[PDB]
């Protein structure tokens, strides 16, 4: 059996074991040293009712632009990581004692409970594809629709209060996302985007010397421009606190931060003076700050990111929705905090930036075999191995999700990626019949990203508009249509 | 109540509205006149082009 | 070439519908068996004590005694 | 209806098979499928007309 | 005293309920159609007054041989 | 070309007879001989006339002597000392505490 | 803080009342009966009494049973029964004896425990 074939191979993979965890020991050392000196310091931070920690990627998953890596080598990094999590059952019989063995029986029964040494094949990409045509697809096929029913609940809520949770807008794209399997239909990623609704506007308040000031697509525009610009900094700081200081006065005029007027957010005033330490009319005591001029404004470096997520959040998810995002992405899950598994969520999608990074750096997905760009989506969890797509339809797969998740928003991440394992089964034989049309095909030109969609009314939606149809399309497709003919 | 029981597929259906004429509308709208004279001789030119 | 979204059956797909059915059934069937062993029960059933008994029913569980 | 009197008469036979009415199901499918045909065909006479354009 | 929805059923929509089934050719088995198959004894009513002469007298019989 | 185990026309036939059950079609036709042959009217008579019937018996003549006797005087002395408990002398003939 | 919800109509009152008379109505539309083999006997005044002409109904129903007009009648004659022991009990001759030394249920016999 596989309890004997995997104990024939049990002394080779010892070494092999050993070669893995000192590679994995060099990758790690070399990746903190870049870490520990070009990304920041994103502190920890604690829930509402402020008992454990929260994670998001936007301030946790940071992505080291021009890190000097292989994406295969950052593929073993990730697959031997994982070994590590998959060696812990050598830990019981440690623990347990000398019959704390048959867990290690049950460990060596299946052979994808195993780490990379217990392989036959040798090449990382031919392992991994192994492993998860073996066991990692079947187990996440069955995970997958009853997350998409959790996070339909979710939004729509328990008990018929759909009236009372629901908002109006958001249905037409809500029922192209979550009913496509009846349909039959293809989905439009922007459609799913729209569920950024339900939450509030997401922003980034820099803080000052002397107040915290909003960030705008404009301040952004002008500090790309200035980085690019590649100035002194005695230039540099001085147009970035010139827009600082513009930008101060432009939400000064408009009213103040967003952030003063939202529940479970605000600005403190003043602080008032009680009693006799009230001099007559003045009630307040403005800041130290007050008394630095307006001139003087510099940026501290210091920032603070505001999801605004009401409904979206990970820590209202609850107990179960986070177990089953973490099977349904093949992660640990048991016997945890939501806020370990949240952190565990954040650092397989911190891995799948970095991996995206590093493809575009090597040439983008066309530069990718075919085995390779499989076992990508398998990573990012929108293909079945019992699918068999093109490469076009992979490369556009692989095109949406790499837009999706560069939103950094996990909710909206779970819901695209459910939607492609709603897989039925006939009782009868003869039905379903041989289909007559081809195999369905795209490409990356089919992918609208570029171009702003408005959500569609409740019972009034709208057909699909291809890229092409649009004006100007082949300048604006110009980079794809010269990947794609190359 | 009893929406289960009937069929109102026809009171409600998807409107024939093309988007692309509000998408060419928001174009014109950004673009000036003499980009469009401009784009009527490029494809005054093209058409010359495709007979050279 | 097959329609898509399309398989067949798995063991971790969970039993048929008239499996279910079957499942289902099964304490309705039971009733007709509980209710007159109930009837029965309460019957052919004898008090445990009275004025002159100098003993009363002992049913020792694990044979302890 | 008699005269002074209503009533309602109900038959007594065993109904050994189903009774049929023809209820017609509502589908969106055949136009559907008529739609994409007559689309097809003004593609066809649209190439058509092309190549002679192109050729004559 | 009670909402109307809870006197009507449903909160918001009337849920249909599948009918019955009819098993078209033949009886329907219910709890209440079963004097179909089982109707009241009358096959042996004689033997009943038969038997129960009998059995009076014998139990009579072997009783007053017990007591005396 | 049904994949699953196809179950036969009078299989169904015998479980609808068994899930078609209603309500009062379990609670009348099991509570008309409970509520007559239960602890209200027919049983319960019976065991709760037993106890006093024989603590009469254990305290006037003995449960020995009145095992010893025939079954005839037991039941004749049972059945006087059940008509001296639904008397109940002593209780200004009342069963109440 | 002020959702502005509008009148749920699930949430009234205006069915209950009317289906329990409608429920009612169905119980008395089975209290209809013919002239032929009626009869009733009034109060003394010559008024009609209360349970009387609410007896056809119930009869009516116990009609349309099938186990409980074939079940309920059987703890009847235990009625009969103690009728006749009650009156067997009055007046039974007893043991002065006995009935010195063993009365039933009485107080202050530390036999008993008081
Ligand atoms: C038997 C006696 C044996 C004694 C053994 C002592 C020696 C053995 C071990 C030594 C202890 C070592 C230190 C340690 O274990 O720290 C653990 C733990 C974490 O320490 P930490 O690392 O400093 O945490 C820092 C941050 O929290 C880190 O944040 P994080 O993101 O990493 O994860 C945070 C997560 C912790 O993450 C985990 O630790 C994972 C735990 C699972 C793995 C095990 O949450 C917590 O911090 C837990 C705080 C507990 C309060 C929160 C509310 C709990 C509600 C419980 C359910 C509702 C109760 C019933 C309601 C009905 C009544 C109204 O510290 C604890 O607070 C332990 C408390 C354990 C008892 C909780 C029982 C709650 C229910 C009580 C009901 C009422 C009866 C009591 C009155
Ligand atoms: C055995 C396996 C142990 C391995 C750990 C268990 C699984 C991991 C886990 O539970 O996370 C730890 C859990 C974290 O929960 P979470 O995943 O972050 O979910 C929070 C979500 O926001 C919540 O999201 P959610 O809404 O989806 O989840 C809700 C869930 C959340 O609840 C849970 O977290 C349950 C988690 C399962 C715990 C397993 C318990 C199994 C017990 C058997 C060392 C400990 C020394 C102290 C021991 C004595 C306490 O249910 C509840 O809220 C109710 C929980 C309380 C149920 C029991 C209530 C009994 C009431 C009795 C009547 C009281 C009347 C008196 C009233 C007085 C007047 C006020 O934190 C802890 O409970 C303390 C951590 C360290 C000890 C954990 C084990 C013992 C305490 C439990
Ligand atoms: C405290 C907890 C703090 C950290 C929590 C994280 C954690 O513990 O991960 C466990 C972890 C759960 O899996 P995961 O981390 O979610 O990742 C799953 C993979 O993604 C793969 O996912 P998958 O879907 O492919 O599933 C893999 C499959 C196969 O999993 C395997 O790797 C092979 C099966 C190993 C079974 C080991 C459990 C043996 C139980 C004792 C049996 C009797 C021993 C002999 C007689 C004594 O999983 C299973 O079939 C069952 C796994 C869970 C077994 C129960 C483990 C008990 C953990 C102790 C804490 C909970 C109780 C409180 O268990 C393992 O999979 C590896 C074995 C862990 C050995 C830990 C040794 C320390 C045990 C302390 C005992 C405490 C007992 C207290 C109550 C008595
Ligand atoms: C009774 C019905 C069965 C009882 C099952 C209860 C399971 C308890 C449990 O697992 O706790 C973990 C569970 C949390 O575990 P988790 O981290 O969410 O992971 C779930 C398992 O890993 C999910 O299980 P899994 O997918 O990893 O499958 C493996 C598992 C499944 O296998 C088994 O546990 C049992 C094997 C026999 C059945 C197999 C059928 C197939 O066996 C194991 O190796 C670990 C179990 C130890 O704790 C609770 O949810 C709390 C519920 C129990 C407390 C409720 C209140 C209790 C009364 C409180 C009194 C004082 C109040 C004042
Ligand atoms: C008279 C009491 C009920 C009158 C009205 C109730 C009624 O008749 O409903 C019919 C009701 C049910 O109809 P069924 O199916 O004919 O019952 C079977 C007869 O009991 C089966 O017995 P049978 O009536 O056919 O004949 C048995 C025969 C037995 O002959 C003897 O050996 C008795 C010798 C006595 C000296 O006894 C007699 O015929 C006359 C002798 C006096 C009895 O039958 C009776 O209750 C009358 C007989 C009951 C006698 C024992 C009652 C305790
Ligand atoms: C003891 C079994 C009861 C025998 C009742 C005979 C019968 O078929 O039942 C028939 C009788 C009455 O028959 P009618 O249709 O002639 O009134 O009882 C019933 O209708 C229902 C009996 C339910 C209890 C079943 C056990
Ligand atoms: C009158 C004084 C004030 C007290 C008022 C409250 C009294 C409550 C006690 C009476 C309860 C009657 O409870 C009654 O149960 C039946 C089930 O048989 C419910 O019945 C309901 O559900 C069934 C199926 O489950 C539906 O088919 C039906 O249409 C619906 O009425 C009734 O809606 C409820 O009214
Ligand atoms: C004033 O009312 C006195 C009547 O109360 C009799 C108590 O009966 C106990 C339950 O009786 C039933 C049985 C079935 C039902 C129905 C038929 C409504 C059950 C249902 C809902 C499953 C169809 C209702 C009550
Ligand atoms: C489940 O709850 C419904 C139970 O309702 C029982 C109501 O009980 C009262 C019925 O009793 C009567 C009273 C009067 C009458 C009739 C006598 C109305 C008067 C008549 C026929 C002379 C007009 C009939 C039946």
């Amino acid at each position: 059996t596989a309890v004997v074939k995997n104990l024939a191979k049990l002394p080779a993979a010892t070494s092999q074991i050993l070669t893995n965890v000192s590679k994995l020991q060099t990758f790690h050392g070399l990746l903190e040293e870049r870490r520990d000196k070009y990304a920041p310091l994103a502190y920890h931070t604690y829930d509402n009712l402020k008992q454990k920690t929260t994670w998001h990627p936007i301030a946790h998953a940071w992505v080291d632009e021009g890190l000097p890596v292989s994406k295969k080598e950052y593929n073993e990094y990730c697959w031997l990581k994982k070994d590590m999590q998959r060696l812990l059952p050598l830990a019981s019989p440690f623990v347990f004692g000398i019959y704390g063995i048959l867990p290690l029986a049950v460990w060596l029964s299946n052979d994808g409970y195993l780490p990379s040494a217990f392989s036959s094949k040798k090449d990382i990409v031919s392992k991994k594809l192994e492993w998860y045509s073996s066991y990692g697809d079947d187990l996440r096929q069955q995970v997958g629709p009853m997350l998409q029913h959790r996070l339909k609940r979710h939004l729509r809520g328990t008990l018929n209060n759909e009236h009372r949770l629901m908002l109006d807008e958001v249905t037409e794209s809500y029922k192209e996302i979550f009913y496509s399997h009846y349909t039959g239909q293809l989905r439009d990623v922007r459609k799913c985007a729209h569920l950024r609704l339900y939450d509030g506007t997401s922003t980034v308040l820099l803080l000052t010397n002397k107040e915290p000031v909003e960030l705008t697509s404009e301040l952004l525009q002008k500090w790309n421009a200035i980085k690019a610009a590649k100035l002194s900094p005695e230039e540099e700081k001085k147009a970035r606190n010139e827009a600082l200081i513009e930008a101060y006065k432009e939400q000064e005029l408009h009213g103040g931060p967003h952030v003063k007027h939202m529940q479970g957010y605000g600005i403190p005033a003043d602080t008032p003076l009680l009693g006799e330490n009230a001099k007559g009319d003045q009630y307040t005591q403005p800041p130290e700050s007050a008394s630095i001029p307006l001139e003087q404004l510099e940026w501290t470096g210091d920032t603070v990111f505001i999801p605004a997520e009401y409904r979206t959040e990970m820590e209202d998810w609850g107990r179960e929705l986070t177990k089953l995002a973490n099977q349904f992405l093949l992660l640990p899950w048991r016997f945890v905090s939501n806020a370990w598994n949240q952190r565990r969520l954040v650092s397989w999608f911190e891995e799948i930036l970095q991996e995206d990074a590093l493809i575009a750096k090597e040439g983008g997905v066309q530069a990718l075999s075919d085995d390779e760009l499989k076992v990508a989506l398998l990573d990012r969890a929108v293909i079945r191995c019992d699918e068999e797509l093109t490469r076009g339809d992979m490369e556009a797969r692989y095109k949406e999700i790499s837009w999706l998740m560069s939103l950094r928003n996990p909710f909206i991440v779970l819901a695209w990626q459910t939607g492609y394992y709603r897989s039925t089964y006939s009782p009868e034989d003869d039905l379903p019949e041989a289909s007559i049309l081809p195999k369905l095909n795209r490409t990356v030109l089919d992918v609208d990203v570029h171009n702003e969609l408005a959500p569609d009314h409740p019972e009034k939606p709208l057909p699909r508009v291809h890229p092409a149809l649009y004006p100007n399309s082949h300048l604006a497709l110009a980079k794809e249509v010269a990947v794609l003919a190359k | 109540e009893e929406c289960m029981f009937k069929d109102t597929r026809l009171d409600v259906l998807p409107p024939q509205v093309n988007p692309l004429n509000a998408i060419l509308a928001q174009h014109t709208a950004q673009t000036p006149v003499h980009r469009s004279l401009e784009k009527r001789l490029w494809t005054e030119v093209r058409a010359t082009a495709v007979s050279e | 070439v097959p329609v898509a979204n399309f398989r067949p059956k798995k063991p971790w797909d969970g039993p048929w519908g008239i499996q279910i059915s079957q499942k289902k059934d099964r304490p309705f069937i039971a009733m007709w068996i509980l209710f007159p062993l109930l009837l029965v029960d309460h019957l052919t059933r004898e008090y445990y004590a009275y004025w002159h008994s100098s003993k009363v029913p002992v049913t020792d569980v694990f044979g302890d005694f | 209806l008699m005269n002074g009197l209503k009533m309602r008469m109900f038959s007594l036979a065993r109904q050994q098979a189903p009774k049929i009415v023809h209820k017609p199901v509502l589908s969106p499918i055949p136009e559907h499928l008529r739609l994409v045909k007559n689309v097809a065909q003004v593609q066809i006479d649209m190439l058509k007309l092309l190549n002679a354009q192109a050729a004559k | 005293p009670l909402p109307n929805a809870v006197v009507q059923g449903y909160t918001s929509v009337r849920g249909p309920k599948r009918p019955l089934d009819h098993f078209y050719g033949r009886t329907p088995l219910n709890i209440d159609t079963l004097w179909h198959w089982v109707k009241f004894p009358h096959r042996y009513d004689n033997l009943r007054f038969a038997v129960c002469f009998w059995a009076f007298l014998v139990s009579a019989h072997f009783a007053n041989k017990k007591q005396r | 070309a049904p994949l699953y185990p196809v179950l036969s026309q009078a299989s169904l036939y015998k479980r609808h007879f068994f899930k078609n059950i209603k309500l009062f079609h379990v609670v009348f036709y099991v509570g008309a001989p409970c509520v007559t042959f239960g602890t209200a009217a027919w049983s319960g008579s019976n065991r709760n006339s037993r106890e006093a019937i024989f603590m009469v018996i254990e305290e006037r003549h003995g449960w020995d002597n009145f095992k010893k006797l025939s079954s005839h005087q037991q039941g004749v002395i049972m059945q006087e000392a059940a008509q001296e408990s639904l008397l109940a002398r002593n209780k200004g003939e009342l069963h109440l505490p | 803080a002020a959702p502005a919800e509008k009148p749920d109509p699930a949430l009234d009152a205006t069915k209950a009342l009317p289906k329990a008379l409608e429920e009612v109505e169905f119980f008395q539309s089975y209290a209809v009966r013919r002239k032929t083999g009626f009869h009733l006997f009034n109060r003394a005044t010559g008024s009609p009494t209360i349970v009387g002409p609410m007896f056809y109904n119930l009869y009516n129903f116990v009609r349309i049973g099938r186990v409980s007009k074939y079940v309920c009648w059987l703890s009847l004659p235990l009625v009969f029964q103690r009728m006749w022991m009650k009156n067997r009990a009055t007046g039974m001759e007893y043991d002065i004896d006995l009935e010195n030394y063993a009365p039933f249920e009485a107080k202050k016999n530390p036999m008993h425990g008081h």
